[PDB]
RNA sequence: GCCCUGAAAAUGGAUGGCGCUCAAGCGUGUUACCUAUACUCUACCGUCAGGGUUGAUGCCCUGACGAGUAGGCAGG
RNA sequence: AAGCUCGUAUCAGUUUUAUGAGUGUAAGAAGUCCUUGUUUGAACGUGGACAUUUGAAUGAAGAGCUUUUAGUGGGCCAUUUUUGGUAAGCAGAACUGGCGAUGCGGGAUGAACCGAACGUAGAGUUAAGGUGCCGGAAUACACGCUCAUCAGACACCACAAAAGGUGUUAG
RNA sequence: GGAAUACUGCCAGCUGGGACUGAGGACUGCGACGUAAGUCAAGGAUGCUGGCAUAAUGGUUAUAUGCCGCCCGUCUUGAAA
C-alpha cells in the first residue's frame, strides 16, 4: 500500500540474574503495524540469535516527515535476496518525502528488476544536502538553474462517446 | 415472534439498558477530557529522531 | 493506560502495555477439503461453517490451536464496541441445547444467575474482562453468524496471510473493522 | 454448507408406544400416560414404560416368586404390581393373604390367590388405590432363564 | 538374528508354551537341529 | 536395573526396525537375556497390540507418570494444610498466562538501531 | 528486466472469437464494480429433537437440520 | 435393529504440562492418608476416613455391554517422508487427502485445477474468476518496461548450451 | 512559541433518499412518556383514497425472443469418443 515509516523498539524477555536486557531500534518501512513488527521481528532473528517467542515489542512508534514540502534528493541503498547472494544496488530518488521515495522504489523494482516487496531489504535512505553529491543523470538533468520544459501532445479526457470536433493536442 | 435489534429500536435498547438512558442524557459518548501539560523525554525524542 | 503511557515518556521510559487476553475468531474459508487436525481444531472451537465467530480467551494452550488453524481463519483483539454490537444484535443463548435469542435479562438471568450475571451488559462484562465465568459465559452464547462482510474483503484473494496482502491469520485491531462490516 | 459434529435426523426411540391392537391396553396405556405426565413419580414411570414391552420381555411372575418376594422384612403388607401375567405354582404349600395387581392372571394363581384370602386386581384399580404408587412392590421374572 | 536389536514375536507363537521364549534361542535351536540332522544323514550314506 | 511385569520402558538403540525408536510401552516378559514388550501401533482406525523382544541395553525405565505422583503426593499435602489452616487453595494446573503491564527504563539501557 | 534467434513439416484455423501497441501486452500499487445451489435475514414444506395439554398414535409452543449409487426403514 | 445399564457418565483424528526420541507415553474411585499383618527393604493387605475448589485447556448428550444380518473388499490420481535408480521416464515401502455414489460458480471446452457441497422462494452480501466488444462489471487511477517480416496475454517442465545479438532499460 | 488540519478510533449524536418483507390473529409479557387518568414506534400492518368490475389481473394453448439443455437404457474407472 502506501508506505508510513516506524520505530519498533525490541527486547529479550528478561530472566533471573538478567534484568534490563539490550534494547534494540530499528526503522520499518510498512503499510501498516502489524506488518511493520512482522519484518523487525524477521531482521532481529535474521541478525541476532533473537526469537519472536523470547522476546517483547517494548514500542512501536510512527516517524513522521520533518519537513513533507521540501524537495528532497535520496539515495537509497538496498539489496535483494538471489542465489548467487545479497546484491548491493544504489538508486537516487528526487521526492518530497522518504515514504515516496520508498514507494517510487518498490514500484521501480517491481517494474525493472521483477523484485517483491518480502525480496527486498533497504539499508539506508538518506537526504543528499549538496547537489554536488547527486551522481545520477536522470536525476542530475532536473537540478538545472530556470529549468523550464513543455508538455507537447496533450490528450484530452473525453466525457461522451461522440465529439462533434475534430480535437487538439495544443498545450 | 420477531427479533427487534436493540442498535436500531430505542424502546428495544431502553428495555435492555435501563443506563442507556442516563447515557444519551449525559452524553456520555462525547466525554471531554481534563488536559495536562505533561512533556515527552528529550532521551525519547533523541531516539525517535535518531536513524 | 494513556497517562501511564504519558508519564512514561515524561521519564523518559517505556510503558509495555499488558499482552490482549481475548480474540474473536472467525472462519474464512468452507467446509470443503480441509485438512483432518484443522478440522478437528475447528470443530473443537465451534466454528463449523463459514462466516462463524467466537471468543478465545488467550493462554497458551489456545494460541497453539490458533496457529494449528491459521490458514481456515481471521482473528484478532476485539474492542469493547465491537463485542456489544456482536451481542446486541447476534446475540443468542444455548438453552435446553437450543438457540434462544437474548431478547430479556429474565433470559440471562434464569441461566447465568448462578455466576452472578443478572443482564445482557454483565455478560459482555464478563466477556469483555475475561472473569473467573468466562467459559460458562463465552459456552453460553452460541457461536455467532455473521454475514459476508458489507463492503468485501478488501483484496483479490483471501487465502494469503494478512500480511502477505491476503485475509486469514491474526490482523489484531482490524479485527474490529472487519467484524463490523460482517455483523 | 456446515461440518456437521454429529448425525443428522437421529431418531431417540426408546419405544414410545405398544405394538398392540388391544383396545383395553390402549385405554391403560393412555392412564399411565395421564398418571406419568401429572404426578412425576418414577412408580408411574416404570409402569408406563413396562407397558410397551413385547411379550419375550414381560416374562412370567408364579406366585412363589411373589411369596419370596413379601417374605422380605417390612415388606408384608406391600401391594405387589407385575406388569405382565401371574402364574401358579404347586411347588409352594402355603401363600400369604395379600393384594396382586397384574394385566392377567392365570385361572390357578388367581384361584390359589383368593383361597389364601387376598385379592388380584387390575393395574386401573391399582391406580385409583396409589395414584403415585405408595406401598407397592414391582416384580420381573427372569429373562435368561428363556433360550 | 542373534544380534539383532529387536525381533518381532510372530502371532503363531501365541497359543503355546514356547510364548515367552527369546526368538533368538529358537532360532539357535533350529539351526543345531538342521545341522545335526545334516550329520545324521551323512552317516546314514556312510552306512550305505 | 530390574525390570518387572506391567512396568513402562522407552526404547532405545544405543538397522532394521527403526520404526520403534522413541516409543513407549509395558513390559509382560522378562528373562535372563531378553525383555518383552507391548507395542500399541495405529493400523488404521483401530490401535493393534504387538509383542517385540529386546535385549537388555536397548530399554530404559520410562519416567512417564513421575510428574503425576509428585503432583499427587504435593496435592494431598497441600490439602491437608489448608483443612488445617482454613483457607483457600487452588489445586489444578493452569496454562500459561498473557503478561502484565511494564516500564521499561532507559537508564544506562539507550536502545542501539541496527 | 523486456525483445529477437535458440528447428519446422504436410486439408484451412485459432491467446475461445473479434481485435489490441503511452495496450485490451508484462511487473506492481490503490480503489470502485459484477455475480454461485456459499454466507446473513424472512416466509413456506418435510424430518428430527425438547416441551405443554382431562379428532390424545390429536392439538399447541420452541429449536435445529435437508447431497446421495448398492442397500435399508416408513408413509402413501 | 433390539434389549439391560449409566448419564459431571463416557469421551475426543486438538492443544497444554511432564517425560522419551530425533512423533511415543502419562496427567486419579481400576485413587490417596494413618494404622504394621505377608513371605531391616521392594511388592500385596487387616480397620477407619477425606468431595459438589476429585486434581490442565477446549468441546461434547449421548455413552458402555449383550445378542442380531442387506450390500461390498484389489481401484485411479495427488501431497509428504524413506530406500534404490534410469539416456530419460521411474521402481519398492508407510501415512494422509481427492474421485467412484456428486449437482452448483469459475478455469472458452474437460475424471482428478480453483471456489463451494444441494428442500421451495424473496431480499442483501460475497468466494474463485473477472470488468474494450462478444458478456453482467472502470477503453478506472498510478509508477515503470516492451515493437516481435506471424510479439504477448501458457502450463514456471523441456527445447535451453544462463548459448548467440552493433535491440533497449536499470545495476 | 501558539494554533490548525490530516490519519485512526469512539458516540446508548441528529437526519434525507431507495428496495424487499407484513408471518401471527381476544387478553396475558418486558418496557417507555407522563404527578395522574391515560398514551406509545413496547411479545409480527394499519389508516386514507382512486379506477375497474371483466377477459382487466390470472390460467391454458400456439408461437416469438434472451440465456441454459448431447440419446435413453445397459455394461465397464470412464465414456461424445
Ligand atoms: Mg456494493
Ligand atoms: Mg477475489
Ligand atoms: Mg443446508
Ligand atoms: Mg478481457
Ligand atoms: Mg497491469
Ligand atoms: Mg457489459
Ligand atoms: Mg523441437
Ligand atoms: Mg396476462
Ligand atoms: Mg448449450
Amino acid at each position: 500500500a502506501h508506505f508510513k515509516e516506524y520505530q519498533v523498539i525490541g527486547r529479550r524477555l528478561p530472566t533471573e540474574s538478567v534484568p534490563e536486557p539490550k534494547l534494540f531500534r530499528m526503522r520499518i518501512f510498512a503499510s501498516n503495524e502489524v506488518i511493520a513488527k512482522s519484518r523487525y521481528w524477521y531482521f532481529l532473528q535474521k541478525l541476532h540469535k533473537v526469537k519472536k517467542a523470547s522476546g517483547e515489542i517494548v514500542s512501536i512508534n510512527q516517524i513522521n516527515e520533518a519537513h513533507p514540502t521540501k524537495v528532497k534528493n535520496f539515495g537509497v541503498w538496498v539489496r535483494y535476496d538471489s542465489r548467487s547472494g545479497t546484491h548491493n544496488m544504489y538508486k537516487e530518488i528526487r521526492d518530497v518525502s522518504r515514504v515516496a521515495a520508498v514507494e517510487t522504489l518498490y514500484q521501480d523494482m517491481a517494474a525493472r528488476h521483477r523484485a517483491r516487496f518480502r525480496s527486498i531489504h533497504i539499508l539506508k535512505v538518506a537526504e543528499i544536502e549538496k547537489t554536488a553529491d547527486v551522481k545520477r543523470q536522470y536525476v542530475k538533468q532536473f537540478l538545472t538553474k530556470d529549468l523550464k520544459f513543455p508538455l507537447p501532445h496533450r490528450v484530452q479526457k473525453s466525457t461522451k462517446t461522440f465529439s462533434y470536433k475534430r480535437p487538439s493536442t495544443f498545450y | 415472534v420477531l427479533k427487534k435489534n436493540p442498535l436500531k429500536n430505542k424502546q428495544v435498547l431502553l428495555r435492555l439498558n435501563p443506563y442507556a438512558k442516563v447515557f444519551a442524557a449525559e452524553k456520555l459518548g462525547s466525554k471531554k477530557a481534563e488536559k495536562t501539560g505533561t512533556k515527552p523525554a528529550a532521551v525519547f525524542t533523541e531516539t525517535l529522531k535518531h536513524d | 493506560i494513556i497517562q501511564a503511557k504519558r508519564d512514561a515518556k515524561a521519564a523518559g521510559s517505556y510503558y509495555v502495555e499488558a499482552q490482549h487476553k481475548l480474540v474473536f475468531v472467525v472462519r474464512i474459508k468452507g467446509i470443503n477439503k480441509i485438512p483432518p487436525k484443522p478440522r478437528k481444531v475447528l470443530q473443537l472451537l465451534r466454528l463449523t461453517r463459514i462466516n462463524s465467530g467466537t471468543f478465545v480467551k488467550v493462554t497458551k494452550a489456545t494460541l497453539e490451536l490458533l496457529k494449528l488453524i491459521e490458514p481456515y481463519v481471521a482473528y484478532g483483539y476485539p474492542s469493547y464496541s465491537t463485542i456489544r454490537q456482536l451481542v446486541y444484535k447476534r446475540g443468542f443463548g444455548k438453552i435446553n441445547k437450543q438457540r434462544v435469542p437474548l431478547s430479556d435479562n429474565a433470559i440471562i438471568e434464569a441461566n447465568l444467575g448462578k455466576y452472578g450475571i443478572l443482564s445482557i451488559d454483565d455478560l459482555i462484562h464478563e466477556i469483555i474482562t475475561v472473569g473467573p465465568h468466562f467459559k460458562q459465559a463465552n459456552n453460553f452464547l452460541w457461536p455467532f453468524k455473521l454475514s459476508n462482510p458489507s463492503g468485501g474483503w478488501g483484496v483479490p484473494r483471501k487465502f494469503k496471510h494478512f500480511i502477505q496482502g491476503g485475509s486469514f491469520g491474526n490482523r489484531e485491531e482490524f479485527i474490529n473493522k472487519l467484524v463490523k462490516s460482517m455483523n | 454448507g456446515i461440518d456437521h459434529t454429529s448425525k443428522q435426523h437421529k431418531r431417540s426411540g426408546h419405544r414410545t408406544a405398544p405394538k398392540s391392537d388391544n383396545v383395553y391396553l390402549k385405554l391403560l396405556v393412555k392412564l399411565y400416560t395421564f398418571l406419568a405426565r401429572r404426578t412425576d413419580a418414577p412408580f408411574n414411570k416404570v409402569v408406563l414404560k413396562a407397558l410397551f414391552l413385547s411379550k419375550i420381555n414381560r416374562p412370567p411372575v408364579s406366585v412363589s416368586r411373589i411369596a419370596r418376594a413379601l417374605k422380605q422384612e417390612g415388606a408384608a403388607n406391600k401391594t405387589v404390581v407385575v406388569v405382565g401375567t401371574v402364574t401358579d405354582d404347586a411347588r409352594i404349600f402355603e401363600f400369604p393373604k395379600t393384594t396382586v395387581a397384574a394385566l392377567r392372571f392365570t385361572a390357578g394363581a388367581r384361584a390359589k390367590i383368593v383361597k389364601a384370602g387376598g385379592e388380584c386386581i387390575t393395574l386401573d384399580q391399582l391406580a385409583v388405590r396409589a395414584p403415585k404408587g405408595q406401598n407397592t412392590l414391582i416384580l420381573r421374572g427372569p429373562r435368561n432363564s428363556r433360550e | 538374528l542373534d544380534d539383532q536389536w529387536l525381533v518381532e514375536v510372530d502371532d503363531k507363537v501365541k497359543g503355546t508354551d514356547n510364548e515367552l521364549i527369546d526368538p533368538r534361542t529358537l532360532n539357535r535351536a533350529e539351526r543345531k537341529r538342521l545341522v545335526k540332522k545334516n550329520e545324521k544323514q551323512q552317516r546314514r550314506n556312510m552306512k550305505n | 536395573k530390574v525390570y518387572k511385569v506391567g512396568d513402562i520402558v522407552d526404547i532405545k538403540a544405543n538397522m532394521p526396525h527403526k520404526f520403534y525408536q522413541g516409543k513407549t510401552g509395558v513390559v509382560y516378559n522378562v528373562t535372563k537375556s531378553s525383555v518383552g514388550v507391548i507395542i500399541n501401533k495405529m493400523v488404521g482406525n483401530r490401535y493393534l497390540e504387538k509383542r517385540l523382544n529386546l535385549r537388555v541395553e536397548h530399554i530404559k525405565h520410562s519416567k512417564c507418570r513421575q510428574e503425576f505422583l509428585e503432583r499427587v503426593k504435593a496435592n494431598a499435602a497441600k490439602r491437608a494444610e489448608a483443612k488445617a489452616q482454613g483457607v483457600a487453595v487452588q489445586l489444578k494446573r493452569q496454562p500459561a498466562q498473557p503478561r502484565e503491564s511494564r516500564i521499561v527504563s532507559t537508564e544506562g539501557n539507550v536502545p542501539q538501531t541496527l
